[PDB]
């Protein structure tokens, strides 16, 4: 119910990734989904990934973090690759099924 | 039991069933649509081609990985082939998987994805595919002829032109399948298969609305001339003027004036005597070569001449020997009997092309979509005979008068332009 | 209607002798056209080094007219009905055969024995088709999956009668004279190793007739009422390079012997060779094809195309696969193909060979597409097969196959044996037989 | 030159007298800009009917001589203008060769506005043909004519390149005031004669682009 609905809240706070202007989605580990994932993002959004992350890098570089009006909120935190991730992820356990059957 | 009969319902929307049990041990179901590159503009050219290709995709029923792996299973086959105006998806399994086979055969026809990667990963096929066909110069001739002969629909090329391979969108694939494969230009006809089944699926699946949605604009004629010169020895060349369409009663008066002055060896290594047009090159030039009466029925037109394949010296002697020959036969140079003849090799050609399940298939389905009937090999026989020594003198006539078109590609120096025959 | 059923309805293959020898068979339809053909038991094989290339010599004047009917007249006679002839010459097996109107069927018998019997060789036509064969080979020799079959043959069957060219040597072909091909035709075109053979709208029972009316064959001895038997033909592992780096890509072809037409499991290695199957630069399936070797052909841009292929004798065979590629994947495509063979000796599924099974019995009916089929099906298992094999027949021995069955099989021919090489075009990194050798085992 | 130079003398090998086609050559490329030029034989070099279209020439328009220019002294470049409401240019185009010639506009325009643009081009051409040209047009593009000659002259290449040409096609020389005579001996006929023979000859044409807008050389 609203009960983790609110710890979500919180934890999203916790991680404090967004205090880099990181999405969600932006520090997901690269393992084989995510990589086929993020080769079917649209050429936009895949460019601002990018540049969010080469951002986040080079304020990690010099030890810093953003003003924390640029910090993004829990509630306006775009899942922009979860879908897209959900599918690959889909088409693969078809796949696996598929071959010892 | 026996030979049933060639049923063909006609159902609300437009949708065409045509089946026919035959009880060969083999299936093979098909969609004909009346789309094709005819209906692509200057701005979304190859979109048509691309479509051909990009019928192993997931679709909204149905994965890439399963459609291919599916039909595998089953020992059976999927396959597009297409005209400027003729797209046609059929699978072809045996007769107790015609379900399974289907549910892919419809769901890649009806409910396509063309999702964005799936398709700019496609793409570069485009460059391969055009690549191994136009090895056979014979289809490189055919695609400067149309531009020459065509101002627009028929004129588009038949593969991908190059400036547009990866400029192709899931739209223009979306937007040309929402416009044209539409139930009003679609038949879905069948062989091996009763009648209540073929019927009882394009009705339970078969959503997409009717009315031909856009339409192709009139092919107005130019009467061009496309010159290739690329060093190959060989002289391919293709000489030909507006013809009759599909149809009209006077392309049958082709159809025998193709016969009449020779249409491709029927003797291994042959002489072709029955081969006015052959005969007549020989005794022109001295080395090899091949030349033959070309003939095309398109719905709003027609083209019609000879086509030849000679030596890059004797290609001017080759060329024109083969027009004399042809106006020789436009001035009274056809015998009651050569036209009996070639009354034979028709019949026998349309006979015989019926007996591979491709062919067949091919047969009923065209006649299915073009009128939603069926003419009996009967009747067929009659309007070929019914054609006489005139109809032949004047088809030739037609030809020696009307404006020509002309394409040619090889070590073209000694090949003549259309203004010197 | 079940498949099972269609199956048992197709009409039998009716099959009855004359004195002479010949065999008369047909399958009858209600098809309105048909096509009649006589396949005669004789190619290259049965050719000697002196005469290497008459049985071809020969299929080339086997249009150009006979005694009773010269040039203008046999075609012309032909063509004006709407008649199709052609045929063709391998290393064991010739043909003549006829497409044409259901009417025709007794008109076409006459003029296929009139071919057969009184081919006429005018000489003024035996120095005029000696400089089109010599001509023809220059084009052939251009045609890389040809000239890479011959290599095969000729260094894996290396030093019998199988290891010639059907076309024959070029010095045969520039001195063979009308004696050898009249010599030629009587030795071999003789009765008892024909087959008239027809398929469509024909009463088996005209056929006969109008067989027995000219096909007159006299046999006096037992000499003339004998089918000879074939010296063998041995096998060698061995390997025949040509190399040439100035070809766009390269060709490379790999044999173990076969077990013979006669051999039951001829079937299983079909069924074998579909688990691989084949694959090529335009299949739309892709990297999902269920071809193990396809795949990995796709992922990796191994070849521009390969096939699996059983190619059966009398008494001998190739079964093995041909693969064609850029230079520089020759290697890896060569170690993907042999580990697929090691795999059906040793980890085949039940899964694999069920496609299989289904594969192999669509192409088996495809084989029935047409009466030219029909009637190269009848021809053909006369000939070679003794009687005629039903498709209800066929299918009832692919169904009996199964994983251990294959493996058994697979390990038969295939496991640890010297296979035969042929590689043309730029192969320096495909190499050492050695090599290849070891490949024979272990997965 | 003497002392040093040497290899075969005499012709040599001929050219084969260029025959006339009239062709039609159209390469649909996407390209949003569609360029097209329609000719017809023009004349050839050193001929009397040269200077002519060389003032036909300077009377239609040679390309702007303002930067940024809208070329009013320009007949062709105005007419398209009064036609077409996008960016394009226009102009006429004449080439001079030994035993031939070629001469006619050009179009470079908007894939769209390549219909409207082609034919005002047309018209612009005939109005001219029909004696739609001023004794005082005339007298502009004779000046026109003498400076870009004038000017052309003053880059050592442009010059080399007019003293060989010349010592080349004649061995000879003529002075800039004789060329400058045989510029303004040209009346306000001659050029309305050009003007003709233009219309009247058979045409070529060339144009690559998004076509799909252009007209054929039959609908001129």
């Amino acid at each position: 119910g609203r009960l983790m609905d609110r710890i979500r809240k919180w934890y999203y706070n916790a991680a404090g990734f967004n205090k880099y202007g990181l999405m969600r989605d932006d520090t997901l580990y690269e393992d084989d989904d995510v990589k086929e994932a993020l080769k079917r993002l649209p050429k936009d959004l895949y460019n601002e990934r990018m540049f969010r992350i080469k951002r986040a890098l080079d304020l990690s570089l010099k030890h810093r973090i953003l003003p924390k009006e640029q910090w993004v909120k829990y509630e306006e935190d775009k899942p922009y690759l979860e879908p897209y991730l959900k599918e690959v992820i889909r088409e693969r356990l078809e796949r696996e099924a598929w071959n010892k059957k | 039991p026996g030979a049933e009969d060639l049923e063909i319902t006609k159902l609300p929307n437009g949708l065409i069933i045509a089946s026919l049990e035959n009880f060969s041990p083999a299936s093979r179901i098909g969609v004909f649509i009346k789309a094709g590159s005819r209906y692509e503009t200057t701005a979304n050219l190859g979109t048509a081609h691309l479509l051909r290709l990009a019928s192993p995709l997931t679709t909204k029923g149905a994965s890439s990985f399963r459609i291919t792996r599916g039909i595998e299973a089953v020992g059976g086959s999927l396959s597009v082939y297409s005209t400027r105006e003729k797209m046609t998806y059929c699978v072809e399994c045996l007769r107790d998987h015609v379900d399974t086979v289907m549910e892919y055969l419809l769901n890649v026809t009806t409910a396509p994805e063309f999702r964005p990667w799936e398709v700019t990963d496609l793409q570069p096929q485009l460059k391969v595919d055009k690549a191994v066909a136009f090895q056979s110069p014979q289809v490189g001739v055919l695609e400067n002829l149309h531009a020459a002969a065509y101002k627009t629909a028929l004129a588009n090329p038949l593969y991908c032109p190059d400036y547009r391979i990866g400029k192709i969108t899931s739209e223009q694939l979306h937007h040309f399948v929402q416009n044209n494969f539409t139930s009003a230009r679609m038949a879905l006809v069948g062989i091996g298969v009763k009648h209540s089944d073929l019927k009882q699926v394009a009705e339970q699946f078969l959503n997409i609305r009717s009315g031909a949605g856009t339409s192709s604009a009139k092919a107005t004629y130019w009467g061009g001339e496309i010159r290739e010169q690329n060093g190959h020895s060989l002289v391919h060349a293709a000489v030909v003027t507006e013809g009759a369409a599909v149809g009209s009663a006077e392309a049958n008066a082709f159809s025998v004036l193709q016969h009449v002055l020779g249409a491709g060896p029927l003797i291994k290594r042959g002489s072709s005597v029955t081969s006015k047009l052959y005969q007549g090159v020989a005794k022109a030039t001295t080395q090899p070569f091949d030349a033959s009466a070309f003939n095309v029925n398109y719905s709003d037109s027609g083209l019609f001449g000879f086509y030849t394949i000679s030596q890059a010296a004797h290609a001017g002697e080759v060329i024109r020997a083969a027009m004399n020959q042809l106006k020789a036969a436009a001035q009274g140079g056809v015998t009651e009997e050569d036209v009996t003849k070639a009354k034979n090799q028709l019949k026998a050609t349309y006979l015989m092309s019926v007996e591979t399940a491709q062919g067949l298939l091919n047969e009923i389905g065209s006649e299915a979509l073009l009128s939603g009937t069926h003419t009996a090999p009967s009747v067929v026989a009659q309007k070929i005979d019914s054609v006489t020594s005139a109809d032949v003198v004047n088809a030739a006539k037609k030809f020696v008068s009307g404006k020509k078109s002309m394409a040619a590609s090889g070590d073209l120096g000694s090949t003549p332009f259309l203004d010197e025959l | 209607a079940t498949y099972a059923q269609t199956l048992q309805n197709i009409p039998e293959t009716n099959v009855t002798t004359l004195d002479n020898g010949l065999r008369v068979a047909s399958e009858e339809s209600s098809q309105p056209t048909c096509t009649v053909g006589v396949w005669i038991g004789a190619g290259s094989r049965y050719e000697n080094e002196k005469n290497n290339g008459a049985g071809y010599f020969v299929e080339h004047l086997a249009f150009k007219g006979t005694k009773k009917r010269p040039c203008a007249a046999f075609e012309k006679e032909v063509e004006s009905m709407g008649a199709h002839f052609n045929g063709y010459t391998s290393r064991e097996q010739t043909a003549f055969y006829i497409k044409a109107l259901s009417k025709d069927m007794p008109k076409v018998v006459e003029l296929l024995a009139d071919v057969v019997q009184n081919c006429a060789l005018e000489e003024s036509q035996i120095e005029k088709e000696r400089g089109v064969i010599l001509q023809e080979l220059k084009e052939m020799d251009n045609d890389m999956t040809n000239v890479t079959f011959d290599y095969l043959h000729a260094t894996a069957f290396q030093g019998t009668a199988l290891a010639r060219t059907v076309e024959g040597t070029t010095e045969n072909i520039k001195h063979l004279t009308r004696a050898d091909l009249a010599s030629y035709i009587d030795t071999h075109f003789k009765a008892p190793r024909m087959v008239l053979a027809a398929a469509g709208g024909i009463s088996h029972k005209e056929l006969v007739d109008a067989a027995r009316q000219h096909f007159s064959g006299v046999s006096f001895t037992y000499k003339e009422d004998a089918v000879p038997i074939l010296p063998r033909c041995r096998f060698t592992g061995s390997e025949i390079r040509a190399r040439d780096d100035a070809l766009p890509v390269a060709h490379v072809a790999l044999a173990v012997e076969g077990p013979g037409w006669a051999d039951p499991d001829n079937v299983v290695l079909h069924v074998a060779n579909a688990i691989i199957g084949r694959y090529d630069r335009t299949f739309g399936g892709g990297k999902h094809l269920s071809s193990r070797l396809a795949a990995l052909a796709v992922e990796h841009k191994l070849c521009h195309s390969f096939q699996t292929f059983n190619t059966s004798y009398s008494d001998t065979g190739l079964f093995g696969f041909h693969f064609v590629a850029d230079p520089l994947s020759i290697d890896d495509m060569m170690f993907c193909a042999q580990g697929e063979w090691m795999r059906l000796c040793t980890s085949t599924t039940e899964s694999e060979v069920k496609r299989a099974k289904n594969h192999l019995r669509s192409a088996m009916v495809a084989q029935l597409d047409g009466t030219t089929p029909v009637c190269e099906t009848i021809g053909s298992h006369l000939l070679n097969y003794g009687r005629r094999i039903s498709l209800e027949e066929w299918d009832s021995r692919i169904s009996a196959v199964d994983a251990r069955m294959v493996r058994d099989v697979c390990s038969k021919y295939i496991y640890d044996k010297c296979p035969a090489l042929a590689a043309v075009g730029p192969i320096e990194q495909l190499l050492d037989y050695n090599r290849i050798r070891s490949g024979m085992y272990w997965i």
